[PDB]
């Protein structure tokens, strides 16, 4: 029971499919960032409260 | 076998057609009535220009892969060369078809 | 397979689905009983069940 | 249609045995009515009677 | 006492002395009836000849006729008779009718040509059982049945092609007939490459893995 | 330019040519009563350039028959 | 009979019994090699063409469109002979000759005391994805470079095919001293030669 | 089309309902024509959002 789906391991390694993995992970980083970068931003200016 | 099948069928249309008429009507058939309908309307002797448009409609494009030149290592696969490290028995290959048409310039 | 000698069961009978006209006449029926706007398009309303 | 033009024979031999039961046919003796869930096939077997 | 399930000749005389009684038109080949019928036992001839009797009774007739006795033997391997095909549109009739008229073309086709395909008997488009339509062949002897030489699975093939590709070329338009053909063909073909070794593949035709079947008691 | 065939013909065989192509279109276009024109021109590949032989309908037409 | 490294026929029948629907050839069961187990490699390539012959004469006398499904199981036999070179560390691979096997070898009692059943086990950890391709690529090359050598051999000997096809037509069942007979005084003279040098030894 | 409505039972998506003719393909066919047009029909909603 092997492994058939090869198909580059060139300049990268990926397998049939995976087309979908770097949009998904680039989106989620920057979804995050901008939320926490928001919250730093409101709160920064309300250092007594 | 598709084609053949597909190139017997494009020339006896008018017996085909006139089987469904018969049989639409009665709702059965028996096999001597089928052999003699088909008997009385023979193919064409001779190909007119709709009859060769109909033959030439009667291709397919089902691509096959491994059809001549494609017949060696890449069989005509643009990335193999990019996921599989090459065999062994593919470089002798190689090397031993390189040899038979490099002497044969001197043969 | 030992019912089905002659003599003891030796017809059977299909009994098939309605058409439109036979759905509308069984809903015809089922509004002797109950209240129903009369002026009701029974055919079409039956070709579409 | 086709199993009207059908039992019109068991009804004649509902009727009356001796009318058929030496006429030629066999004995008419049992009947499967066969349909799908939801044909209500005892609707049927009360005209007969 | 062991009594096995009757061979050609075994249903054909249990068909003889049935119809010993009955009167049958001279047309009919009962050699050739009893051996498109393997896998039935001793009552379900009676059933048969009791059922054509009735259907002969019905036709105001008393003759035996292929057509009643083609219409027990259907009533007793398909099934009860069933509403007709639908006229308001020339769809449905058309379609199914096509299939089986381009099934029997090739058929007889091929048979002219190497002559191993057998002979059509019967085509109906006639609702009965749980199909639509349908088509007979005629079976030979046992003989014929213990071998599957190349051409024979070459022309099954083009046989399980033939319906999808008549209704296609007739209509005009592909539809899901085809669904039903390809199927049945790659199965066989998978057959012819694989398992048998009949094609060309690596210069004779062995492969280097190949698919047996499993016995039908697991 | 246009069809020319003869000149400016008479007064007879406008009538009868009339009538005539009438009765023509009409036993032409029998069979294809009821459809659209992709069916019709996936039915007649090599174009409905005469009679039809085999019509199915419900009420079938026969040979050159008109309704 | 014409392979140096096969043991001679002992008889051969066309008559199906109860369990075997298609004739039998029985060769003179070898002692030596069935107690110790010194299967040697010359001798599993020649079981390798002794398996393809039958196809091979099929095909010869009754033309290639009448190939049948009379050979199964001996195209099964074949390919267990040809993966068990494979298996067994005799390929020509250099990283496979002398070597290794294929895979991780599990051996597990069947019914009975002394008899095993072996199996192996190939994954990623052990064979690196370019040489499943050769596997294949060789054991297909065995396979039908042997078809190739038996068909020639049969083509240079048909007068002994045909006569040995012939007196079996004809009498149902012969035995070894027959098929020799009729073998060494019809066979091509080459390959009398060659089983003429291999006619003594013992084991090979 | 013999109805067409928004949220029914406040379900958050639309709903139209479509009468056919089952003696035109009577429970088996299925040409090319129709496939391509079910498709576009399926997509025209998120074209037009
Ligand atoms: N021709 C008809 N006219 C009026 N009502 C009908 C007709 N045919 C069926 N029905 C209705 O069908 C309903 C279901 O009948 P039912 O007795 O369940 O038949 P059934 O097929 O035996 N049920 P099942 O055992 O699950 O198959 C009845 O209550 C009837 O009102």
């Amino acid at each position: 029971p092997k492994r058939r789906r090869w198909l580059l391991n060139n300049g990268s390694w990926n397998f049939w499919f995976n087309f979908d993995k770097l949009y998904s992970e680039e989106i989620v980083t920057t979804w995050i960032l901008e939320s926490l970068i928001q919250t730093y931003k409101y709160l920064h200016k309300n250092t007594e409260l | 076998c598709s084609e053949d099948v597909l190139g017997i069928l494009a020339e006896r249309q008018e017996a085909m057609w006139a089987g469904i008429k018969a049989l639409s009507d009665r709702k059965e058939l028996l096999g001597s009535e089928l052999r003699d309908i088909f008997d009385a309307h023979p193919a064409a002797t001779s190909r007119d220009r709709d009859a060769r448009a109909e033959l030439a409609a009667a291709k397919l494009d089902m691509t096959i892969f491994t059809e001549g030149a494609n017949s060696r290592w890449p069989y005509g696969i643009e990335w193999l060369d990019d996921a599989y490290p090459k065999p062994y028995w593919v470089q002798q290959q190689e090397a031993e078809a390189a040899e038979a048409q490099a002497k044969q310039p001197a043969a | 397979s030992a019912l089905i000698r002659p003599g003891r069961f030796d017809r059977i009978i299909y009994m098939p689905l309605p058409d439109a006209l036979g759905r509308a006449k069984i809903m015809q029926v089922h509004a002797r009983n109950k209240a129903v706007d009369p002026n009701i398009n029974w055919y079409e309303v039956a070709r579409a069940m | 249609d086709e199993v009207k033009k059908e039992i019109n024979e068991i009804i004649e031999y509902l009727r009356n045995p001796a009318l058929l039961r030496s006429r030629g046919v066999a004995r008419i003796g049992g009947v499967l009515l066969a349909g799908a869930p939801g044909t209500g096939k005892t609707l049927l077997a009360k005209a007969i009677a | 006492i062991r009594m096995p399930k009757p061979d050609t000749e075994g249903r054909l005389e249990i068909l003889k002395l049935h119809l010993r009684n009955k009167q049958v038109a001279p047309d009919v080949d009962l050699l050739q009836l009893a051996r498109d019928l393997p896998g039935l036992v001793g009552a379900d001839l009676a059933n048969i000849v009791n059922e054509a009797a009735m259907t002969a009774v019905r036709s105001g007739r008393q003759q035996l006729t292929a057509r009643d006795i083609y219409a027990g033997v259907d009533r007793f391997t398909q099934g009860e008779v069933r509403p007709s095909l639908p006229t308001a549109h020339k769809l449905p009739v058309l379609c199914f009718a096509a299939k089986e008229i381009g099934i029997a073309l090739v058929a007889g086709e091929l048979r002219d040509r190497y002559g191993r395909v057998e002979l059509v008997e019967r085509v109906s488009i006639q609702p009965k059982g749980r199909a639509y339509s349908r088509t007979m062949f005629q079976r030979g002897t046992d003989e014929e049945y213990q071998l599957m030489t190349r051409g024979r699975l070459l022309d099954r093939i083009r046989l399980a092609l033939a319906g999808g590709f008549a209704v296609r070329t007739a209509l005009g338009e592909e539809t899901n007939f085809t669904a039903a053909d390809i199927k049945r063909a790659t199965r066989m073909a998978k057959k012819y490459v694989f398992y048998y070794g009949f094609s060309e593949a690596g210069g004779a035709g062995i492969t280097t893995w190949a698919n047996q079947p499993y016995s039908g008691d697991f | 330019p246009a069809w020319r065939g003869p000149g400016e013909v008479g007064d007879e065989d406008k009538a009868v040519g009339c009538l005539l192509g009438a009765a023509v279109g009409n036993v032409l276009a029998a069979p294809y009563q009821g459809d659209r024109h992709f069916e019709v021109i996936r039915l007649r590949r090599n174009g409905v350039t005469d009679f039809w032989k085999y019509d199915i309908g419900a009420q079938p037409v026969q040979y050159g028959q008109y309704t | 009979t014409l392979l140096p490294a096969i043991e001679p026929v002992e008889y051969a029948t066309i008559i199906p019994s109860t369990r075997s629907p298609l004739g039998r050839t029985v060769l003179k069961p070898h002692v030596g090699r069935y107690t110790t187990g010194v299967w040697t490699y010359r001798y599993l390539r020649e079981q390798l063409l002794v398996a393809l012959a039958g196809r091979a004469g099929e095909e010869l006398v009754l033309g290639r469109d009448e190939l049948s499904s009379l050979n199964q199981h001996r195209l099964q036999m074949a390919r267990q002979v040809a993966w068990k070179i494979m298996n067994s560390g005799m390929s020509s691979h250099p990283d496979y000759q002398h070597l290794r096997g294929l895979g991780s070898n599990y051996f597990d009692g069947s019914s009975e005391p002394g008899r095993f059943q072996q199996t192996t086990v190939v994954m990623d950890a052990n064979q690196t994805r370019s040489e499943a391709v050769d596997a294949d690529m060789e054991v297909e090359g065995l396979l039908n470079g042997g078809y190739k050598q038996v068909f020639e051999l049969l083509v240079r000997n048909r007068a002994a095919l045909d006569a040995l096809t012939e007196l079996l037509l004809e009498r149902e069942k012969i035995s070894g001293e027959e098929v020799v007979q009729v073998v060494e005084e019809l066979g091509h003279p080459e390959d009398l030669a060659r089983r003429a040098q291999w006619a003594g030894y013992e084991l090979l | 089309i013999a109805r067409v409505s928004v949220c029914p039972l406040n379900v958050l998506t639309g709903f139209t309902l479509f009468v056919e003719d089952e003696d035109k393909n009577v429970n088996a066919i299925l040409t090319r024509s129709e496939l391509e047009g079910r498709m576009v029909v399926h997509l025209a909603g998120r074209c037009a959002e």
